[PDB]
């Protein structure tokens, strides 16, 4: 700014930076999707598990 | 992008194996078989079973059973050659 000779759109410029601070807010996605994947991969993982615990021991 | 889900499901390496063939073989097989058994030589008990024990075990291919059996063979006819005499 020191720089420029025409400041007074380095402070507009600036002031545009400091307005617009907020560039892009939050995502949190994965908290509905996650959960259901979740259920589905659970009850597949335990079933392959037990079964194979099962034969290991048979 | 989330891994997906076939490795989480196994029901065609369990199954899908060929010594399950086998096994189900053998747990049958092997678990019904009694470990030892009763008693090789037996048969005509009433002491020849003794005859058998000393005679026609498979512990022996010894030639006495075939010199007793020849000798009665003798002892049969030639008795009976005192008896046409």
């Amino acid at each position: 700014r020191s720089v420029l000779k025409n400041t007074s759109v380095i402070d507009k410029i600036e002031s545009y930076v400091k307005q617009y601070k907020p560039v892009k807010i939050d995502a949190s996605k994965q908290l509905q999707v996650i959960e259901s994947f979740e259920k589905h991969a659970m009850t597949n993982a335990k079933e392959t598990e037990s079964l194979v615990s099962k034969e290991l021991k048979d | 992008v989330s891994t997906l889900i076939p490795p989480k499901v196994v029901s065609s390496k369990n199954i899908g194996s060929a010594p399950n063939a086998k096994r189900i073989a053998n747990v049958v097989h092997f678990y019904k078989s009694l470990p030892q058994g009763p008693a090789p030589a037996i048969k005509a008990n009433t002491r020849l079973a003794r005859y058998k024990a000393k005679y026609f075990d498979g512990d022996n291919a010894s030639g006495k059973p075939l010199w007793h059996f020849a000798l009665g063979i003798i002892a049969f006819g030639y008795s009976m050659e005192y008896y046409f005499h």
